[PDB]
């Protein structure tokens, strides 16, 4: 996913900020990180899992 | 789970879209996008309708969710362009800021969700003022012939009338502006002597559920803050 | 008062004429209005009135009023509709008569471009439509349908030429949101076989299934806001 | 037309309340008459169940 997509994305839980975490780079590995939850949604094959945690 | 009943599909997904296509096609080319607008596919299957926005309309984000992670996978490798992306979620946390999208479509997949009064408000919140919801689907109270669908899904679908989809938009604070059946005229309808096939007993319940119902097609509007 | 080409047409059948060629169109655009029973409707230069009689008959509005500038043609629209569910007056696209907030939706079939002030005329109805209420505009004269830019030398009217995006963008202007924009092919009208052509109105098939199923009727709904 | 549909016209000039004058009515239906401007004076006249709503420059 495009680094720039990313900035209208939130937490599915409470619709607050994530924070990005990059790993290989368009995002093809790494980590949206809850601001507020502390949940940490990945990116794997520049796919963000954003699932609410108990899906 | 969604995952489990969906991975099948993604092993399929082009055979969905190819479907899907005679009737999306006409829904999607009345979606009033202008050039640059951020879309959101919520149930994108194969991502076939964002594909189809960018190159008839020009849309400039596209965001293509699913809850089949194989599903995700596989509209990626069709897609020749970063502009549309794809992301696992769900239809009751939509995980989009509160007036970011442009305009949203679904074909095929509402009727899944868990909690479709929930979803609908979601929709309504990610949508800026003005934007506008396209809910197609084939699974309705009105196409007799769908409602043998539950029986070999595990899922627990929401069956609604033209009606119910009407007052459910408006419940969930979106005006109505447009609802109507799109025929699919490309299915091959054999001769009457063909008759059973697997899916028909008759003709002419074939021409009624493709050329008659077809696709009912929702179009709702997000409003701006008002007195209530 | 000043006499006009849509005078003439109330009293040589032309009214008539426009229905039955316009309802090819006309009725897949009224299909999908989000009509509700007992609503309250109004039809902007109504011509045979054939428009209201149709959502009456098919969402069962509870009130109509077709609008034309021109006498002859109300008093025909009010000779051809046998129920008084459906009213009829003459009006200007100028200056609706009509209260703010008042009608839920608004219809208007080939006549929306001879208004004298488009944009005025868009404002007059997001400002009667109730909110979330719709106007259906649906024309056959718009700039790409090539083959409805010669109708301007076969009326004196000064008639408004725009593209799909105009129309879109006229209607944010006007403060109406636009819930949608299509074309509506004409499946109706014989379209003959190549062999045939040319017609007394067609040079070639080609060109004739281009205006009616390429182009056909453009219709850009909008929806009036809170 | 209905006298009960009037509720919602208003004069086009302006948009100020019409007054009804009736001269020939069948229960709800007015079929002579006239609406009169409250503000502008202006007098649109129903004719044979027609309102004729036109600014009075078109008239
Ligand atoms: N609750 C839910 N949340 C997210 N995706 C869901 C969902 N329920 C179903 N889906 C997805 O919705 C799609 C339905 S199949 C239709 C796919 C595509 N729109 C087409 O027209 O062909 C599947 O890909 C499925 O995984
Ligand atoms: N400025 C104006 N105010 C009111 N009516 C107008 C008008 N300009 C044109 N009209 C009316 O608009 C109509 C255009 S012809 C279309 C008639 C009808 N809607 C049909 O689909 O057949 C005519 O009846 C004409 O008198």
């Amino acid at each position: 996913m495009k680094e720039s997509l990313m900035d209208i994305l939130c937490d599915p839980l409470d619709k607050s900020e994530l924070e990005l975490e990059v790993d290989e780079r368009e995002i093809i590995e790494g980590r949206l990180i809850g601001t507020v939850t502390g949940e940490v949604y990945p990116i794997e094959d520049g796919i963000p899992n954003l699932l609410p945690p108990d899906m | 789970s969604v995952r489990d009943e969906f991975d099948a599909w993604a092993a399929r997904d082009k055979g969905m879209e190819d479907r899907h296509w005679h009737t999306a096609k006409h829904a999607l080319a009345r979606m009033p996008v202008e050039e640059g607008d951020t879309v959101v596919d919520l149930g994108t299957g194969s991502g076939y309708a964002l594909r189809a926005l960018r190159d008839t309309k020009g849309i400039g984000r596209g965001f293509g969710l699913d809850g089949s992670p194989e599903m995700v996978q596989n509209a990626r490798a069709y897609t020749d362009t970063d502009d549309l992306s794809f992301l696992v979620g769900d239809f009751d946390d939509l995980p989009f800021d509160d007036d970011s999208v442009d305009h949203v479509w679904s074909m095929e997949a509402f009727y899944y969700a868990a909690d479709p009064h929930h979803t609908l408000e979601e929709i309504a919140r990610i949508l800026k003022p003005g934007g506008t919801f396209y809910c197609a689907v084939n699974y309705y109270e009105e196409n007799v012939h769908s409602h043998e669908w539950q029986e070999h899904i595990s899922i627990d679908m929401t069956r609604w009338s033209h009606a119910e989809y009407r007052e459910a938009f408006r419940d969930a604070g979106l005006h109505v502006a447009e609802q109507d059946s799109i025929a699919d005229l490309d299915i091959d309808i054999p001769a009457a002597t063909e008759f059973p096939t697997d899916d028909w007993e008759t003709r002419e319940a074939m021409v009624e559920r493709y050329r008659t119902f077809g696709t009912l097609l929702t179009v709702g509007v997000a409003p701006h803050h008002h007195h209530h």
